[PDB]
């Protein structure tokens, strides 16, 4: 006879339990990365703001030199 | 020749809104393991045209109980307000060079809620009233945080001008010294534009459509284009604020390419965000922004007040 039957060795194991990976860095790592990015941005903004102040002083002194003719 | 500049500013952003609807449906299908609209045109390129013509050949269907004045006044004011704050954006040269463009953006953003309130009150229904109340609560939540975010980010810029904002990017992005404020600003832009998980007005499961539940086609499309112009422009503003690019006065093509790509990527990120999270309750909106956001941004505001004095890095006002 022929009928719907599982095979001679049966069917294989089937996973039925939860599997969460558990991934990412430790919280100290992202805190250190954020703090380092903050410090780098602070340093770059400091340098560029000082340069901008120097350029503004230069432009203002050019204006002061140009004033009497106007 | 300001008319040509105004027209070329205001028409392609409407086309961008239409193709934003196209790519919205396409991508929103694509993370849901399905295709998007691709039957009407080649890869669905004719979907926005069919959507636009279809809404404008329907019946307007004004309600009898609705006060017709604010009912007809709300969508035009919404579309104008979503259109009228595009001007101070440097692109790389803005349309109108206002010294206080940030204040103009803030005031016209405060005005944008009034269309929602007038559409909620003009139509005589309970759902529109609940949507108007939730919009009021959303404004209560987002305004007192957004103003301080913009001030504290702007404190290193030196002035309220958006043209000088492109100068500060010449060395490093301001997202590096203000990444927490970048997170606060992104959540605030999520909250203001009424996009999920901060929608709370055009709810599908809570209400039917909320503030425009009684709004049939024609007047309804104006709110759609106003919201989508709002989100595109808000992402452009966030790109200019935090990820400003390299500007060369001899070739504006580089900066146009760069900020277009960055704003497009940020809008794709917005689309990615809007359909992965459950909708927030509006009682938890000011149980979060008035509770968790406000003390943190007060601390960061006083930190950014006291920081240029600390490092001797006072920016120039000119």
């Amino acid at each position: 006879v022929k009928q719907d039957m599982p095979p001679v060795g049966g069917y294989g194991p089937i996973d039925y339990k939860r599997n969460l990976p558990r991934r990412g860095l430790s919280g100290y790592s992202m805190f250190a990365v954020g703090i380092g990015a903050l410090l780098f941005g602070y340093w770059s903004m400091m340098r560029w703001n000082r340069e901008r102040r120097r350029l503004q002083i230069e432009d203002f002194e050019a204006r002061i030199a140009l004033m009497p003719l106007l | 020749m300001f008319m040509i500049n105004v027209l070329t500013l205001i028409i392609p952003i409407l086309l961008a809104v239409a193709f934003l609807t196209l790519v919205e449906r396409k991508v929103l299908g694509y993370m849901q393991f399905r295709k998007g609209p691709n039957v009407v045109g080649p890869y669905g390129l004719l979907q926005p045209i069919a959507d636009a013509i279809k809404l404008f050949i329907k019946e307007p269907l004004r309600p009898a109980t609705s006060s017709i004045s604010m009912f007809i006044l709300a969508p035009i004011l919404a579309l104008t307000l979503a259109l009228t704050m595009w001007i101070p954006l440097p692109m790389p040269y803005p349309l109108i060079n206002m010294n206080l463009g940030v204040l103009f953006m803030l005031a016209m953003s405060s005005l944008a809620v009034y269309s929602i309130l007038w559409s909620g009150w003009a139509s005589n229904s309970k759902y529109a009233l609940i949507g108007a109340l939730r919009a009021v609560a959303q404004t209560i939540s987002y305004e007192v945080t957004l103003a301080i975010i913009l001030l504290s980010v702007l404190l290193m810029n030196g002035s309220f001008t958006l043209s000088t904002l492109i100068i500060t990017q010449e060395q490093v992005w301001l997202i590096f010294p203000a990444w927490p404020l970048a997170m606060m600003w992104f959540i605030s832009t999520l909250a203001e534009t009424n996009r999920a998980p901060f929608d709370l007005t055009e709810g599908e499961s809570e209400l039917v459509s909320g503030f425009n539940v009684e709004y049939a086609a024609g007047p309804f499309a104006l709110f759609f284009m106003a919201e989508y112009a709002n989100i595109i422009m808000m992402n452009i503003f966030t790109t200019t604020l935090f990820l400003g690019a390299f500007h060369n006065p001899y070739m504006p093509e580089l900066y146009t390419i760069n900020f277009t790509i960055k704003s497009l990527l940020l809008s794709i990120t917005f689309l990615w965000i809007r359909a992965s999270y459950p909708r927030f309750r509006y009682d938890q909106l000011m149980h979060l922004l008035w509770k968790n956001f406000l003390p943190l941004t007060l601390a960061l505001c006083m930190w950014h007040v006291s920081l240029p004095i600390l490092l001797s890095s006072i920016p120039p006002q000119t």
